[PDB]
């Protein structure tokens, strides 16, 4: 409010942790919850911008939780976390949950595993219409094609 | 009558908060709640957009029990 | 005079109220059926003078791209007694 | 009566009797003399008990107003408002009292009081009229920055030989612990401390 | 300088304090009140209003004791009766506790109170409390005595009365119901049943707040052990009991 | 209507007199203070409307107690009787509680009075904006009074014609330090936003008055910014707006 | 305590010859106290009485013989509650003619005593008794008289119920099911959120009103 | 004819000067909640933090008044430091000369009667605050009285003030319809804040910062504050439910 | 009228409408400057290429604009626009 301190540094911290991204994702093997935490702290700022910036990290390193078929369950409970919480506004998400979509077509992953996160996003996103509900038609619609076999 | 609501809005827990409404502003309240339902997007009238719609144009007198300690 | 959809900077927020009430029964006076209520006519803008209450008018008498009329102050206003209640 | 206060490391103990001598008639023996007039700045009283007690009141009411739109009062600010009523009527009251507080800035401290209205600032502080029996004792064995449980002995046996020597103190030996602990009542049976 | 002492009432031109009357009409926009004098006791009702459904009716007295043996109930304005009462209270206790060590008698009361509301209309800085009271007691000099005191600052004895917007009304009803002798039973049947007409709100005995100054009661005095003294001739029904009245109507 | 007093009310919600009273302030002489970390730098623009004057002479800065400063705006009679009346009341407590009055303490006092006058029609309302503070054991403080007996604590204010200027660099000051400057860089601060406060009193021309209450210059007494280091000040302020 | 515990022996209890018997001589015992506290009692008594069937002349005689005594030194709103009963009697023992001759009698000497909600119920009984005499204009009349009456705010749940419950039945009599439909669904509410005791049967009655009026649309 | 001028009645039976007063309330945009828990009482209220060169920690509508006290006041700051200051004037006093500390219904009760003296006076404007006391005493357990600029004051089990207050009290009136209880039981007084929160945010239709709220918690026997980081963790805390 | 802020959206609209050699530093100075209605953030600009035909220039400087923004506000300062809405 009548400081501006937090804006500047969550703009220098994802700087210095976006030159750190190929340390912290060869440490993701090693730990992913490790890896994690250090992007965690930078979306609990204030700003949405910069929260925004940063939400960017976070989806390139769930690429490897996705691939895996057993760490998306961790993914779900991130994405119903990290909207409750704040919604660091409601512009930062908007961008995250579009882009796991993406992801899930692409790895080719199981009927099963694509229902259950899907189910998970559209059980939050259920009486929120801020803009999820552009993207809500398209996910429902991939669990139709499912449903029809 | 006329509209269509949800049976959470409340017509009669309306009638003591303003007792000195002409029946064209009681067209208005309602007239207005369907506008308030249209920026939702809904088509039934819901007490959220029943009572928010209800506080305005229904201005403040010296008359309405808005101020009352004459009781 | 004519200008873009959002012509006046700060009261966009009075552009989105002021559509509700034109231009979304004005394409689709049925959206209005399902709800029940008298289609919604009638506008009064007010505010101290140089704020666009005017300028929002040529915007939207542009954009929408209706039939628009529009009035001079006291150019409608005659020497006869309902002779300027004729024109009107 | 035999009032004190000491300053120790970690803040400042209180101690006084229970006896309020009428004539030769104790007019009550289990009565408390350590009042309080702020939730950590208390005060000891001495003299016509009366008096004492009055202008307690009125500072403990003036504290009040101060505490609520002027920030805390520490053991400094207390002490001048008792000083300052003792001053206008040094002619008709006679008040002994002993300020003591604990502020975390500068810590536990005392001021006193004189029967005429005048604030001093002292690492310990002795009143009445059985303290005047124990003056030589309180300077020679006061250490500046005991330990809180060698204060606490420290006082105790110093108000045993104020019972001893004076007949208008005497009863439970009550001490009030004002410190960052809290605010901790302690008691002295008088078998106690007539061995220590 | 603060020149306001000269007074804001002042005589109209076809007669009739101005200030007053205006007064008047703030008791007509208040809540209705009434009295029933039986010949065995008093009855006094009233209706309680709160400003939110939030707002506790429990926590709400509109009939305040002044003296253990006699109640006051308003209409008209809160603010107005909240300070008069003290001032009622304040002068049985000053003139009357504290010179002839008792309560004071109903009437003389009254009286007292009404030299109250008069220098309320002298002077400047000051304006009449918009309320009319009825004064309701027992007094051991004068019997059951029930008075309506005036905004005016005047007084008057009644054997059954009301005052509030709905007073017109209560009273017709109280004309074919009043007789020259009532149980205090069927004067808070008639008390209930004339409230009913004009109350607007629910009517149970939540909202409905209901009083009597009938027989004395010794175990309410606090202390026994005194035959010769008594104890307060009112008591305040608490809700429950109200329901169980209106069941008896 | 609705301004023929203060006992009047409209049904706005509005004091009339008192915002007309606020017009006053507007006619003044420009008068800013920041909040500094360790204290606060007082500047104020003091005309030259004739060479006749005698320039560092007429203040317009009157301390109470011996820490707080006060520097005003607005009609400069009924600001220093504001100050005289304040002078007591920092006499009063130093008498009772024999120590300093704080600086919330302080406000609080004034704040009663005059809010006081906005209430009685035996009193006229004040015309005068005070920008005052200091340091006390509780801090440094900035604290600004309306004529309407309104404060609030602040990392910048400003009151007078020029404060258009004044307050916009005051939102680039705390965007430059998010944990404020040192008592030494507001001395060229507090002067330079004078200068660029000049641009709305441009028809003339004016003498820099600096004054600081700050615990690592003075210890937490408010004296004045005198000789070479006023002048350092005003050589500063000078290259920024040229 | 004694008279009120006796009309709990009374209410029991069924319908028996000896409670018959009882009823005519318990306002003797009632007279016997010579209290005035009867009249709250008195009420409550006769309500008892009528609520199981006891034999045509039976609750008639009762409730006449109890009015006899609420004016022989009882006051005129005890009276008047128990004609208000006495009438309701005579119309369910399908008395037309000794029911209209009563409803006329009370009400116009209650226009001299007029303060009364009493006589909105007195409206609505004139009513009935007009439409089971197969006349519609008269108790029409009757009934918008009890509809202007009840629009001053006094009235019980009940009360309201009663006037939507003719109200609606009169416009179905008129071949008009759109104005008596709107009366059954407030009438039908009033009685469903009323707490059963005998609401449970005319619930049921006004339910198949607001059916039938759907059938003629 | 001066009826609005001078606190006069008018033939209307009101006292226009007096309701002017309430219309003054709504003008500087600060909304209160406040719920009797089950050992607390807790009320949360805007704060209004407009420029980066003000200080949010000075910024007030919270006074404590007594130990066990706390006032939060709606409508114009002026008149709510005169209000803060006189009030605890006669707490102090009634301390000093009954010897315990005030009630919160006596100390409602009080200010009451100097608000009616202030409208019965021509010289003396009212102060257009509304006053909202919030306590847990331990003869009336948890309590709520709100004062007016009239002098009228009633209980309350729960209350909300300023402009958008009616919206406020539509949600807290279906919280008490379910419980069927007149204060909210929960014996942390932590979900008691959170419960706050929530109707704030039905009523007003927005998410609030830490320095968006200021929060004022009675306990047994203490009143306190909260302060800016405690409220975040408040915040945080809605989202868990 | 136009808010602290609202004035702030006008000002990125109409310098789109002008030239300049780079002008992103309206933010802090026009919301103190404040006292402006919408007609008055084009005479500002306007102003703006008034104090740039004294320097000859045809371009809007935020030297040329920052002098115009206090000039605009002072000669609005005459009298008031005090409305009282329902
Ligand atoms: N909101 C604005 N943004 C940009 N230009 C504006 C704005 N308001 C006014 N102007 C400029 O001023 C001209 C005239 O103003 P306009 O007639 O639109 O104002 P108005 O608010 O309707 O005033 P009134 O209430 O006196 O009719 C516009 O055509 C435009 O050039
Ligand atoms: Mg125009």
């Amino acid at each position: 409010m009548s400081r501006d301190a937090p804006i500047k540094a969550d703009k220098d911290y994802s700087q210095i942790l976006k030159e750190e991204f190929p340390k912290i994702d060869s440490l993701a093997q090693n730990d992913c919850n490790s890896a994690l935490d250090q992007l965690l702290v930078l979306e609990k700022k204030t700003r949405q911008a910069s929260d925004l910036a940063s939400s960017k990290e976070v989806l390139a390193k769930i690429v490897d939780l996705l691939a895996s078929r057993n760490k998306w369950d961790d993914l779900n409970e991130q994405l119903t976390l990290l909207s409750k919480k704040h919604g660091q506004l409601k512009l930062s998400i908007q961008y995250m949950i579009q882009k796991v979509m993406e992801y899930l077509k692409s790895s080719k992953s199981l009927d099963l595993n694509t229902r259950i996160s899907v189910i998970e996003t559209i059980r939050v996103v259920t009486e929120n219409k801020i803009f999820v509900e552009v993207e809500r038609a398209r996910v429902t619609k991939d669990l139709v094609e499912i449903k029809k076999e | 009558s006329k509209m269509s609501l949800a049976p959470e809005a409340d017509l009669d827990s309306l009638i003591i908060r303003n007792d000195s409404l002409s029946g064209a502003v009681i067209a208005a309240i309602m007239q207005e709640a369907g506008l308030r339902a249209v920026r939702k997007n809904r088509y039934v009238i819901l007490q959220s957009d029943l009572e928010e719609a209800y506080a305005t144009q229904v201005k403040t007198d010296n008359t309405v029990d808005k101020f009352d300690f004459y009781k | 005079g004519e200008i873009t959809f959002d012509g006046i900077g700060g009261l966009t927020e009075q552009i989105r109220e002021l559509r509700e009430v034109i231009e979304l029964p004005l394409k689709n006076p049925e959206i209005f059926q399902r709800v029940g209520i008298k289609p919604p006519k009638g506008v009064l803008l007010y505010g101290p003078p140089g704020t666009g209450k005017t300028l929002l008018a040529k915007a939207v008498a542009a954009t929408i791209g209706a039939n628009f009329i529009f009035s001079p102050a006291s150019g409608i206003v005659d020497k006869y007694i309902g002779e300027s209640a004729r024109i009107i | 009566t035999s009032i004190m206060a000491v300053t120790f490391k970690d803040g400042v103990i209180l101690g006084a009797d229970s006896r309020t001598t009428t004539g030769a008639y104790i007019a009550n023996r289990v009565t408390d003399k350590l009042t309080r007039v702020h939730d950590k700045i208390w005060c000891c009283r001495s003299g016509s008990a009366a008096d004492t007690q009055a202008i307690a009141d009125i500072v403990q009411y003036h504290l009040e107003l101060y505490t609520s739109q002027y920030g805390t009062p520490s053991t400094e600010t207390a002490a001048s408002v008792f000083k300052e009523l003792c001053y206008e009527n040094k002619d008709n009251l006679t008040a002994g009292i002993i300020v003591a507080g604990y502020d975390d800035k500068n810590k536990g401290e005392v001021y006193t009081i004189p029967l005429g209205g005048s604030v001093h600032k002292l690492p310990y502080a002795i009143a009445g009229s059985g303290s005047t029996f124990i003056y030589g004792y309180c300077d020679k064995n006061f250490r500046e920055n005991m330990s809180k449980e060698e204060t606490v002995d420290f006082i105790k046996h110093s108000l045993s030989q104020a019972i001893k020597w004076d007949g208008s103190s005497g009863g439970v030996i009550r001490m009030v612990v004002l410190t960052a602990a809290g605010v901790e009542r302690l008691i002295f049976y008088p078998d106690e401390y007539e061995q220590l | 300088t603060d020149r306001y002492s000269f007074s804001l009432t002042t005589f109209s031109p076809s007669g009739k304090l101005g200030q007053i009357d205006y007064a008047l009409t703030a008791v007509k926009q208040g809540v209705t009140s009434l009295g029933i004098k039986a010949t065995n006791g008093v009855v006094i009702a009233t209706e309680k209003k709160s400003s939110s459904p939030l707002a506790m009716s429990e926590t709400l007295s509109k009939v305040s004791l002044l003296t253990p043996d006699i109640g006051a109930v308003y209409s008209g304005m809160g603010p107005d009766y909240r300070v008069l009462v003290d001032k009622s209270r304040k002068v049985a206790h000053t003139s009357y506790k504290r010179i002839y060590g008792e309560y004071p008698p109903t009437k003389l009361l009254v009286s007292e109170v009404a030299k109250i509301m008069q220098e309320a209309t002298q002077s400047g800085g000051v304006r009449p409390f918009g309320v009319s009271l009825l004064i309701a007691g027992h007094d051991e000099f004068n019997g059951f005595s029930l008075y309506q005191v005036d905004p005016s600052g005047s007084y008057f004895p009644w054997k059954a009365t009301a005052i509030g917007k709905g007073s017109v009304a209560a009273k017709t009803f109280l004309e074919k119901r009043w007789n020259d002798e009532l149980e205090l039973e069927d004067a808070i049947h008639i008390a209930l049943l004339t409230l009913k007409e004009s109350v607007e709100g629910e009517f149970n005995g939540d909202t409905i707040e209901l009083a009597i100054i009938g027989d004395e009661n010794p175990d309410l005095l606090g202390y026994t052990g005194i035959p010769t003294d008594k104890g307060p001739r009112f008591r305040k029904l608490t809700s429950q009991e109200i329901n169980d009245r209106l069941e008896a109507l | 209507g609705y301004d023929l007093s203060n006992s009047v009310f409209s049904p706005d919600g509005r004091n009339f007199q008192v915002e007309y009273a606020v017009k006053a302030v507007e006619n003044g002489t420009t008068s800013i203070g920041i909040k500094c970390n360790d204290g606060v730098v007082f500047a104020v623009e003091k005309l030259i409307t004739s060479k006749l004057l005698v320039p560092q002479k007429n203040v317009k800065i009157q301390v109470v107690d011996r820490h707080i400063g006060c520097v005003y705006s607005g009609l400069i009679p009924d600001g220093r009787h504001l100050v005289n009346r304040g002078r007591e009341e920092a006499a009063s407590f130093k008498k009772l509680y024999k120590t300093p009055i704080p600086i919330p303490a302080f406000a609080d006092r004034l704040g009663q009075y005059v809010q006081a006058h906005t209430l009685y029609n035996s009193v006229r309302p004040f015309g005068v904006s005070t920008i005052f503070g200091g340091v006390d054991k509780n801090g440094a403080h900035l604290y600004m009074l309306e004529p309407s007996g309104s404060y609030w604590g602040y990392k910048g204010a400003a009151t007078g014609k020029g404060r258009q200027s004044a307050k916009a660099e005051l939102e680039k000051l705390v965007d430059h330090h998010p944990e404020g400057l040192s008592a030494r860089e507001a001395v060229k601060q507090a002067a330079k936003i004078i200068y660029l406060a000049h641009e709305d009193n441009k028809e003339k021309d004016f003498e820099l008055e600096i004054s600081w209450c700050s615990l690592s210059e003075t210890n937490g007494l408010h004296k004045f910014v005198k000789g070479d280091l006023l002048q350092e000040a005003i050589d500063f302020a000078q290259k920024e707006i040229n | 305590t004694s008279i009120l515990e006796l009309g709990q022996l009374y209410v029991t209890m069924g319908a028996k010859d000896k409670l018959r018997e009882f009823i005519p001589h318990s306002t003797e015992y009632m007279m016997q106290f010579a209290k005035s506290k009867t009249v709250k009692v008195l009420k409550t008594l006769i309500e008892k009485f009528e609520q199981v069937p006891d034999s045509l002349d039976d609750q008639i005689f009762v409730c006449e013989k109890s009015i006899e005594f609420a004016k022989r030194e009882k006051r005129v709103f005890l009276k008047h509650s128990l004609s208000i009963k006495l009438a309701t009697l005579h119309y369910q023992k399908k008395q037309y003619k000794d029911s209209l001759a009563l409803i006329n009698d009370l009400l116009r000497e209650f226009k001299k005593l007029d303060d009364k909600p009493s006589l909105v119920d007195v409206h609505l009984l004139e009513s009935k008794v007009y439409h089971k005499l197969r006349n519609l204009a008269k108790s029409k009349a009757s009934l918008t008289a009890a509809r202007t009456a009840a629009n001053s705010i006094y009235c019980p749940t009940q009360t309201v119920a009663e006037l939507d419950l003719m109200s609606g039945i009169l416009h179905c009599e008129d071949k008009d099911y759109k104005t008596a439909f709107s009366y059954f669904f407030e009438s039908f509410e009033s009685y469903h959120n009323l707490t059963t005791h005998n609401s449970y049967e005319k619930a049921c009655q006004v339910l198949k009103y607001m059916l039938l009026s759907k059938i003629m649309l | 004819g001066y009826d609005r001028h001078i606190t006069i009645f008018s033939p209307e039976g009101r006292l226009y000067q007096v309701e002017y007063a309430f219309k003054a309330t709504n003008q500087t945009n600060i909304n209160s909640l406040a719920v009797r828990g089950k050992d607390c009482t807790v009320v949360i209220s805007q704060k209004k933090v407009p420029d980066k060169l003000l200080d949010p920690t000075t910024v007030s509508y919270i006074f404590c008044i007594s130990r066990t006290i706390g006032m939060v006041v709606n409508g114009p700051i002026p008149d709510a430091r005169n209000a803060a200051l006189r009030a605890k004037a006669e707490a102090a006093e009634f301390r000093y000369k009954y010897g315990y500390d005030m009630p919160c219904d006596v100390l409602a009760k009080r200010m009451a009667n100097l608000s009616q003296i202030y409208t019965q006076r021509a010289y003396m404007r009212p102060l257009g605050v509304i006053l909202t006391f919030v306590s847990v005493d331990e003869e009336l357990g948890p309590s709520i009285y709100k004062t007016d600029p009239a002098g009228y004051y009633v209980g309350y089990k729960a209350t909300a003030t300023g402009p958008k207050q009616q919206e406020i009290t539509t949600n807290l009136e279906n919280h008490f319809k379910k419980s069927k209880i007149d204060h909210i039981n929960e014996e942390s007084w932590e979900k008691v804040v959170e419960f706050a929160i929530t109707h704030m945010i039905d009523a007003l239709g927005t998410e609030f910062s830490k320095n968006d709220l200021e929060v004022g918690v009675a306990t047994k026997d203490k009143f306190f504050t909260l302060s800016a980081e405690n409220i975040e963790e408040r915040l945080v805390a809605i989202a868990e439910q | 009228l136009p808010n602290e802020a609202g004035r702030l959206e006008i000002f990125k609209i109409h310098t789109a409408k002008v030239k300049k050699t780079g002008e992103f530093d309206f933010e802090a100075a026009v919301k103190m400057s404040d006292g402006f209605n919408g007609a008055d953030i084009r005479n500002c600009a306007t102003e703006a290429g008034f104090f740039a035909i004294r320097d000859d220039r045809d371009h809007i400087n935020p030297d040329d604009l920052m002098k115009a923004v206090r000039k605009v506000a002072e000669v609005k300062k005459l009298e008031g626009t005090i409305e009282y809405q329902k």
